[PDB]
């Protein structure tokens, strides 16, 4: 059981209402106290005046408590010759002699107490129980360097084997260790408790008793280490169970029902940690990218414009044909980062080295394709600039600028957004602290950059360039050309559904080995689609295939998700485009590894098989070596 | 066969090769020729191939088609709807 | 194992009769962890 | 208990006794022989001769090994009818009858064992716990294609539902498994015990006895169903404690009192596995690139000089003014690669197309600032040369340099590094057996390419630039420009504290689900910092926010958190640079997790809910067109 | 489980019950607790 | 997290002799998860 | 809230704009405005706003200030340790 011991108040034989309980304490039961400890340890002084004498309270140790905590003991007793040697824990420490067992009423609450009354309960003080802890604590604080030393001897060669035997002369082996152990080792200082250390520790090493002239074995783990033997065309049954455990740990992960809703799921819900993205904006296209602006050409009269920042002095910009700005609304709180390393932006009456450029933005009424005049820009703000530097290039007789960093946070918080007309901007360009003329600059912007774009926040998500509340996972299959894909945000619920589609990949291809056209449990859901679809009357000619044709597609299919997992969302994909196929694999990958028993695949045993022999060729031949050298007497 | 829409750009295209009169149709009678004036049953839009009777994406051009592909169509798009760009393709 | 050692009292790391095999089915095995969960110690 | 048995040598037994016990052999015990085992399962041969007769040792077995190998046991249990089919284990294992009970000392040494005195103690010899394991594994072995088979019946149709409950025709099921199943399938062959197998495993597939007519649910699997099953209104506990288990171990990982200590921290300690950096040397800044030496632009008359090789072959290589050098101190060990692909380098009287370029590193005491001379060039070599190739370009009339993978190695190490006012440069150019015309070829190098740089170690930091043994990790909080990260060394600081931190944005996403602008256990404890800061007295005018304003700025800053965990470093960041909020949630998450009670989200639970609603929809509908498609006579 | 057409069950026959559900789910012994510190 | 109690009070939140003293030991410990493993419950 | 030093390429764009002739100078009578000399506050440093008083990285040029904001501030600076930059950006 678990939770405090509980008595009744004043009279017995009387428990008939949760008020007539009470915890117990180490009042009631006296040999809890601390005086009554058995002292094995040292730990209480032996001083009447140091000890203190207050009351306690008391709790119940859980079985499985008591089985860990007296397994702990084993790592001290694993080294029990050196802690002889250092002279401490010269009596171990026995858990079980920590305990009182008492007959009383079980529970965290009265109410639940009040009918869980049991005999033979352990209960136990928090002082007692951390002066265990304590002890075992500062023996493992004790036994550090030993141990250090102790696997450096076990390492320094190799001391087991994938599978079979090997044997080495011991003299050799002792001098080999003698020849290459560190001078400051410990082993050098006590070789007998070593040997009996590993002697115990591994059934391989083997000491031969002079006085009786017998050798035997003596290790003490051989229970655990028959569970990581493998036996005869068989893997281990650690590693089997290991690796299932972790396939149905990924798939837990990956959350297979959320992948494969088919009703609106809440975007925080859906969200996961985002990447940055990279974009070019000058050489993007309007019709795909739906959050960019132009100003249409042929407008073929440029103007001039003065904006003030935030300290108040006072910058020149010039607005032309063909000048880009990003639709700052409905895009979520980001941050853009800029940078023109590499560029030109080189003229006859312009040269970029000394100049500035800065971030500008815009709130205005008017749609942005319409400005001809400074009257339409309403209100405006520069945010950020920056100093350019030029230095030549590779080209001859040419100069390129060095790599600049402008960085922008855009939340949508601080900004106003109470009037349903109101627009924002954002734009990069040269500025000047005196008028710019027209002729002297001709480029529309500096856009032609690199473009870093980092999400700010995890809550929100975006379908092709606008904030959505809620996704319908169901509904993003298929339905995104390249184009869009690569011009869409960082912050889209296509790269989350990658991102967890991703997990289901590598569980499938860690539980699955199955080659080019071959059947697997993972693959046939969607044959079973297949079958019921082209057995469906529809719209369109209809033509009849056979169960290994639809096997053969299936598994095409299941291998071709796996090597790239964005096929799912790609148009016009050749199986995995339907919403129907994708459901059937997510459920049925659950199934599929729920329903195993310490299995493996066939062709991952032999292989296993093969390659645990060639490893324990290798070591048998390294030993002849080393035997070879350091000549036994 | 679950189908989807196709995208905008896709459509431009679609109105694009329209303007300057290369729009590729199939029709069951005269197969992929345009020669004879037939009811369409699809037609090739952004390089993917699109159901006149559902508007529906059904394939692309990496892969061959000898005819209209089994799928689920809804049936409520007319020829009504979209006579206009096949008007403006022969004219053109 | 021991490195050298002149005693030859009870074991002779460096004498005769020893016996060095290693093999999977002994392997080598100490305490690397336990479960110590909060939930299940209670 | 745990060991192996002991026996007393002596009359005297005390706790602390010298030479008082020794091991328990199979001689004490005869019924612990091979001879006297239990040869049910046949692996002891009958024959006399074949059997032999020596002693062995004896170890103790405890409960959870009882429990895990009985639970094995069943494993092989689920298959009987094909186990019968095959002639295979005729007889179950029984692992308790392969253990004596016996009443002696226990325990890991004899130390122990003399304080502990059991009663009933389960032993075992390692022959006979093999010979348990080997008849396990050969039957898992034995049933490898028929676990497979089964799988791919139950995985073939949906055969699970996530909520509520589905119905089908059990002969249009049959029916369409006839149809679809494999040639080779077992399933075929032997139909009566794959019914009676998933029987066993599945409640929801009943078969009638024909002689009583009745049906009854046949599972064996109902409690673990119970929990696997999710109750109304409520996810599964397993989803629930898998999730919170999960995201403890990525705390647990992240190491919160590392990330946040106020102390110096050691470099070996602190580190963790990097990644490889890209930089265009030629574009850099070296106000802002520490590790950055140049000629000035002034000396303005080159030079001509001479290299030998490690081969002893001499080439040359003329310096001028402009020309940059990395320090190579100071940046512990390290790779390049250089690749000049799509460089052009170009001249009137040059031609790049079969020329060689090379790394020459120089060993000097006159600083490189001062080098107007060849004297001054100390110790050179070259370490490594390519030969170059050109291509014509998208450009008319240009041609491009085809792709490079130049590399070396810089290990201080190979250096004597022992004299203090000794520098260490590193420089790349072009090279060649005859001597160049300084006219000819103008550029200062060939730094224009793109760099890769590659940490060679995992126990060295860098911070701005340098190597420094000892780090404080709370102090970096707030201190890097985006110009300066992006100019950092691989192996610098910023970077591993960004990826520690990392796992703690995961495992805050992973517990979250909180939207814009709502308090949440993991926003609170910045709130709480803001407003005992706030009330803080200090220079300046003072701001009074009350507790909404303070809980929404604390939400956007753990939002802003979670999308861009390198807030934390970049310098002005709103709420994030400030080292005590940084503790603060790095202290809280820790507690947030560990104060959790099998409990989920209010969104996140009613969203699951549909989803498995709408999931259990279209299964129906599937098994509806199953059912049409397939009738029933 | 096709072909084969019942002395005792008749996998063709009728009265035969498919109703899967959640309560009753499916599962074996995919894994089990077999740490070497644990095992001992 | 006022109070206010009437006659008596067995508990006061804002009265004095409470002790709030954050431990190493002491700690802050729920139910947060459990081993359910499908295999292991049986 | 405590304060962070500022970067030296930071410092470098401050000296260069000191010895351009401008330089935002708040103080507290007249603020942003530099028509009439005082006693420096806050400059902008390389985009980064700089509290004179214990040279502290307080704000930025991304977000409005209207005052000197509340945080720990050293106060171990005094005038005539920055009275040169001052001297300069006045006399060009």
């Amino acid at each position: 059981p678990g939770g405090v011991p509980w008595i009744a108040v004043g009279d017995e034989t009387s428990v008939t209402s949760p008020g007539a309980l009470r915890r117990m304490t180490s009042k009631d039961i006296p040999e809890t106290a601390i005086i009554n400890t058995d002292n094995s340890s040292g730990a209480v002084p032996s001083e009447s005046a140091l000890v203190p004498y207050i009351d306690e309270p008391l709790v119940v140790v859980t079985e499985h408590a008591i089985t860990n905590f007296t397994k702990a003991e084993m790592a001290l007793e694993f080294n029990r010759e050196f802690l002889d040697k250092m002279r401490v824990l010269s009596v171990s420490p026995k858990y079980s002699d920590l305990l009182t067992y008492v007959d009383c009423y079980v529970g965290v609450s009265a109410r639940q107490a009040l009918n869980n009354f049991q005999k033979q309960v352990p209960v136990i003080t928090p002082t007692r129980q951390t002066m265990y802890v304590d002890s075992i604590q500062a023996a493992l604080k004790a036994l550090e360097k030993w141990e250090i030393d102790l696997r450096v001897a076990q390492t320094l060669l190799p001391t087991n084997v994938p599978i079979g035997e090997v044997s080495c002369p011991m003299q050799s082996v002792v001098k080999l260790l003698d020849d290459q152990l560190p001078d400051d080792s410990l082993i050098r200082r006590y070789p007998k408790e070593a040997a009996v250390a590993l002697a115990k520790r591994n059934g391989g090493i083997q000491w031969m008793d002079v006085s009786e002239g017998t050798v035997m074995n003596e290790a003490v783990n051989a229970v655990a280490a028959s569970a990581l033997a493998p036996s005869a065309s068989a893997p281990p049954l650690e590693e089997k169970s290991k690796l299932t455990e972790q396939a149905m740990d990924l798939v837990t992960a990956a959350e297979p029902e959320i992948i494969a809703s088919l009703a609106p799921v809440p975007a925080p819900v859906f969200a996961i940690p985002p990447k940055p993205a990279d974009y070019n904006v000058r050489t993007l296209r309007i019709d795909e990218a739906t959050w960019l602006r132009m100003i249409p050409k042929s407008m073929n009269t440029p103007f001039q414009i003065q904006v003030t920042d935030n300290t108040g002095t006072n910058w020149h910009l010039n607005l032309r044909g063909g000048t880009r700005v990003v639709n700052l609304d409905q895009i979520a709180p980001m941050r853009f980062v800029l940078d023109l390393g590499g560029k030109s932006y080189k003229e006859t009456s312009w040269d970029p080295n000394g100049k500035k450029v800065g971030f500008i933005v815009f709130q205005s009424k008017i749609p942005f394709e319409l400005w001809t005049a400074a009257s339409q820009i309403g209100q405006a703000t520069v945010v950020n600039y920056v100093q350019l530097y030029a230095e030549d290039s590779s080209f001859t007789a040419q100069s390129i600028i060095a790599t600049t960093s402008l960085a922008y946070n855009y939340e949508p918080e601080q900004l106003n957004k109470t009037d349903p007309e109101m627009n924002y901007y954002l734009l990069a360009t040269f500025i000047d602290s005196a008028a710019i003329t027209p002729t002297n600059m001709t480029q529309p912007d500096v856009w032609d950059a690199l473009l870093t774009m980092s999400p700010l926040s995890a809550g929100e998500v975006t379908v092709k360039g606008a904030v959505v509340s809620e996704v319908v996972p169901a509904d993003l299959i298929g339905s995104y050309t390249p184009e869009s894909l690569n011009a869409s945000l960082p912050n889209d619920a296509a790269r989350c559904m990658i991102d967890r589609a991703s997990k289901i990949a590598e569980a499938i291809k860690i539980d699955d080995d199955a080659g080019p056209d071959e059947y697997s449990p993972n693959s046939v859901p969607i044959q079973g689609q297949l079958a019921i679809s082209q057995l469906e009357t529809g719209y369109g000619v209809r033509i009849f295939n056979p169960k290994g044709i639809l096997s053969k597609i299936a598994s095409r299919a299941m291998q071709a998700f796996i090597g790239d997992p964005s096929t799912i969302i790609t148009q016009a994909a050749p199986v995995l485009s339907d919403k129907n196929n994708w459901i059937a694999l997510a459920q049925g990958v659950k199934t599929s590894l729920r329903t195993k028993s310490l299995s493996a695949g066939v062709k991952t045993a032999v292989s296993k098989l093969s390659s645990s022999e060639s490893i324990q060729n290798w070591t048998q031949g390294f030993l002849d070596k080393v035997s070879a050298h350091f000549p036994a007497p | 066969m679950e189908v989807c829409l196709p995208n905008g750009h896709q459509v431009v295209d679609l109105i694009n090769n329209a303007f300057e009169g290369r729009v590729s149709i199939y029709s069951a009678q005269e197969g992929w020729d345009k020669t004879i004036s037939a009811q369409p049953d699809m037609m090739v839009c952004g390089g993917a191939v699109v159901c006149m009777h559902c508007l529906g994406v059904v394939g692309s051009l990496q892969r061959k088609l000898k005819h209209l592909p089994h799928h689920r169509c809804n049936q409520q798009i007319r020829h009504q709807d979209y006579v206009d760009v096949q008007f403006a393709d022969r004219v053109t | 194992m021991g490195n050298a050692s002149s005693i030859v009292q009870t074991i002779n790391v460096t004498g005769d009769g020893n016996v060095f095999k290693p093999s999977a089915e002994t392997s080598s095995t100490a305490v690397p962890s336990l479960s110590l969960s909060p939930g299940m110690l209670n």
